[PDB]
DNA sequence: TCGGATGTATATATCTGACACGTGCCTGGAGACTAGGGAGTAATCCCCTTGGCGGTTAAAACGCGGGGGACAGCGCGTACGTGCGTTTAAGCGGTGCTAGAGCTGTCTACGACCAATTGAGCGGCCTCGGCACCGGGATTCTCGA
DNA sequence: TCGAGAATCCCGGTGCCGAGGCCGCTCAATTGGTCGTAGACAGCTCTAGCACCGCTTAAACGCACGTACGCGCTGTCCCCCGCGTTTTAACCGCCAAGGGGATTACTCCCTAGTCTCCAGGCACGTGTCAGATATATACATCCGA
């Protein structure tokens, strides 16, 4: 019989060697088109430097990671471990972002 | 009239930093009008002392991962282990840094 | 060729490092960081100390506006290290000559 | 116990102490047959650092131990 | 033009996993998707606005900087 | 006999007559004197101008106000109507204070 | 003269006034306790900041210039006392 | 001979004072030289957010039947805007108050 | 034996309400509370016009760095309106 | 489903302290003129940005079985809200007194500014050792019986 | 409780590129001297902050009672997770063209600095009405029935 780990094993796995290391996460090729994508309606013909890029790709991703870490305690705390968008809402609300 | 030999500001407060750089930033930096002759000796020092602290905990976590060479893993390591330096450094992120390894704990596994 | 010279606190970051620790290299990255660091808490300090001195209607900066603004930034233990250190560094100075 | 502690400077000296002496004791006792300040100076011990506080004995420090002396150059 | 489609599921899902999440439920996804937005309209409009005040035409490394230190985010490491 | 009312009634109507006002909801003399006490241990034989105590005030209570607001959001989240110390502490945790 | 056990002035009653002002309905009887402690930690950190300004001056009273000062230097702006 | 004396403020037809507000970004070390330019930019711009922020409270206390302005008023004004609310997020204002709300599922069934 | 010279904003505050709200007076609280407002907008702006003018390698402060500092700072409708009022104080003020 | 008791909103007299206004005057703002350096503008150089084509291989997309977690319903007992009688100190109105904030002179030591000059720090080259990569074996776990 | 598969770590050999150090030189920090004024010190005047004493009454305290809500337990259903197969486009390497960023020289004009003059804004004093209290009454709302 095909050997199958339970639910849960593979997700402290990754979770262990995700936060082992210290790579970007997302491909760089999506971000730049939806960055470039973004610019397009405040100015005509705009150019970008690689470095302006990268950096936006790091600010955003501490941001989000940040953002995710919040809303896992926000979950914890109704006693449940799936996390779902009324955390992700509660959590921004009380951080003073959402108005 | 035989001029003496100079000697660097920095040589006489027993500094590694540099008094007249500092000095020539406060004057030009729109800060006041007049700036004394003893607050660059003082700004040097401090800013001395603190490079010193944070290379000396960045250091030894290199060491700890037998590495001759510091890397920006090692300087987020070093400051978010430390409670002054993060409450310091608390809205500042650092390029390459990563985060520390935690878990919460009621998701460990059962039994 | 012509070329701007660019300043930096690379050297000095080196001597203290080499004075620390007698064996140990570092990389670019890490310069860059430590000289965005330093940068960073000059300007913070010396900024405080430009305020403090124009609330008491005064037109120099002097070496307590220093001492006040370090020890309005820091936590405890690091405003009093570097306070001690500056006090050193300033008796050090004005008895040599 | 006899222990054999080398510097930066290539050099190995002798020292003598028992396993329940303190670092600060120890660090007098060299400073008073050498001259160096005690708090200038830090050792390692089977690449672990010493604590001022801590003794050898529970450091498990003994006889014709090899330490590594390095220099904390501080001040002004 | 939907690039904002090119977030693919399983890059959130790295960032989560990252973040320290087990559990991930079936909605998420908009949620971060509108907020990354948000996030990128904010910086870039602030960034723009520096590089058309210094009458150029490339953005460059240094005003993002600034715009991301302006909304008390600072950065260190890319020339600041 | 006696008319009583449910429990519920006499806490909204609380809420609303202390939501239509404006004036100060601690009294004066015991927070000068927990003032004076605290800003004992910094420097002996201290004097205070009466606006310095009346700004401290209005700052605190405006403080404590707003924490009180987060934690009855935090509260709700979690099906519950009372408050309790584990919200004041997961307000404070996510709003960035040690 | 020496004071003590003041923090005890802050009566029940009035974490309740304010905590209805907040918006609550119920509370539990352990949360006065915990509202005594965030308020004194909150209160040790402005005295210091404003100690502080008023020792750098060579003064010994306490202006309200000082607590706005100091109230400021941490993002709690606050309008209506000068300045 | 000389000419008779006509402010600044006058030419531009403004209310709030040019040469103020002059003098105190000279004195104010924030530049090494100051343009000719600047305060009357300045100057509108205050009076532009005066005007609003006024005209607000003013609509405010007139609907509680007064005739003088509290900061109550100014609170109620302030925080009923979304522009408004969001220049001034993080200033508190003495002797304010707060906004009227209670949450839908505290109610009597 | 007189006291000294305090400034303040007085004399245009009050100037500005009469010309918005004919009928309409102020107490003094509120008058406190709007001459803070002012002073904090102002260090505000010209703060950011400061550093503006610094980050380029340039000795002077126009209207220019005025706007752009105006239009980092406050949210959108407020910036496009106060543009416009100050574009066109600086025109009139030319003009004569 | 109605009806009595309670709290809240509405209308009127009245008296007090704060707001609005009139004066004198003195210091800050305006008019007129010079002189000098910061900034606008044109021309030139060449570095870095954009655009295109081929492959290759890892990553993304899709389908499926199933076990574990989210959610609704029930029962219990205890902590909290409401009301009443007793105790405590906060608040207000005076009377004293002095420590210290605030303003004025004056006088000297400290910082800005200038000309000559020489050594610290930056740009360009290069060489080699520390770290990245690949293959293999020992080890440490997890899940079913 | 015990043992068969997978995933991870330790070890050894190999090769590459950027980190550490050396030269040459140009600009900026030193040294020596003068001059003007910012602030430190002494003296004086007057305000408001601290201390005390008495009285009134409103708020804080403690107790009894009942009830609605926090929390544990059970059952069900469905929806994410782990795995295998197919498809796709990201990444790397290489090659071309040229737009716009970065210097350098030249010149006109916008702003700081000075002197004279005068009127706008601030401190001070005075009056009167907008609103805060007190009293009475009408109306909305809640809890048993």
């Amino acid at each position: 019989k095909p050997h199958r780990y339970r639910p849960g094993t593979v997700a402290l796995r990754e979770i262990r060697r995700y936060q082992k290391s210290t790579e970007l996460l997302i491909r760089k090729l999506p971000f730049q088109r939806l960055v470039r994508e973004i610019a397009q309606d405040f100015k005509t013909d705009l150019r970008f430097q690689s470095s302006a890029v990268m950096a936006l790709q790091e600010a955003s991703e501490a941001y989000l990671v940040a953002l995710f870490e919040d809303t896992n305690l926000c979950a914890i705390h109704a006693k449940r471990v799936t996390i779902m968008p009324k955390d992700i809402q509660l959590a921004r609300r009380i951080r003073g972002e959402r108005a | 009239k035989t001029r003496a030999k100079a000697k660097t500001r920095s040589s006489r407060a027993g500094l590694q930093f540099p008094v007249g750089r500092v000095h020539r930033l406060l004057r030009k930096g729109n800060y006041a009008e007049r700036v004394g002759a003893g607050a660059p000796v003082y700004l040097a020092a401090v800013l001395e002392y603190l490079t010193a602290e944070i290379l000396e905990l960045a250091g030894n976590a290199a060491r700890d991962n037998k590495k001759t060479r510091i890397i920006p893993r090692h300087l987020q390591l070093a400051v978010r282990n430390d409670e002054e330096l993060n409450k310091l450094l608390g809205r500042v992120t650092i390029a390459q840094g990563g985060v520390l390894p935690n878990i919460q704990s009621v998701l460990l596994p059962k039994k | 060729r012509r070329k701007t010279r660019k300043e930096s606190y690379a050297i000095y970051v080196y001597k203290v490092l080499k004075q620390v620790h007698p064996d140990t290299g570092i990389s670019s990255k890490a310069m860059s960081i430590m000289n965005s660091f330093v940068n960073d808490v000059f300007e913070r300090i010396a900024g405080e100390a430009s305020r403090l001195a124009h609330y008491n209607k005064r037109s120099t900066i002097t070496s307590r506006e220093i001492q006040t603004a370090v020890r309005l930034l820091l936590p405890g233990e690091l405003a009093k290290h570097a306070v001690s250190e500056g006090t050193k560094a300033v008796t050090c100075y004005t008895s040599a000559k | 116990m006899q222990i054999f502690v080398k510097t930066l400077t290539g050099k190995t000296i002798t020292l003598e102490v028992e396993p329940s002496d303190t670092i600060e004791n120890v660090k007098a006792k060299i400073q008073d047959k050498e001259g160096i300040p005690p708090d200038q100076q830090r050792l390692i011990f089977a690449g672990k650092q010493l604590e001022d506080g801590r003794t050898l004995s529970d450091y498990n420090i003994q006889k014709e131990s090899t330490l590594h002396l390095v220099l904390r150059l501080r001040g002004c | 033009r939907d690039n904002i489609q090119g977030i693919t599921k399983p890059a959130i899902r790295r960032l989560a996993r990252r973040g320290g999440v087990k559990r991930i439920s079936g909605l998420i996804y908009e949620e971060t998707r509108g907020v990354l937005k948000v996030f990128l309209e904010n910086v870039i409009r602030d960034a723009v606005t520096y590089t058309e005040h210094a009458k150029r035409k490339t953005v460059t490394a240094m005003d993002v900087v600034y715009a991301l230190k302006r909304q008390g985010r600072t950065l260190y490491g890319f020339g600041g």
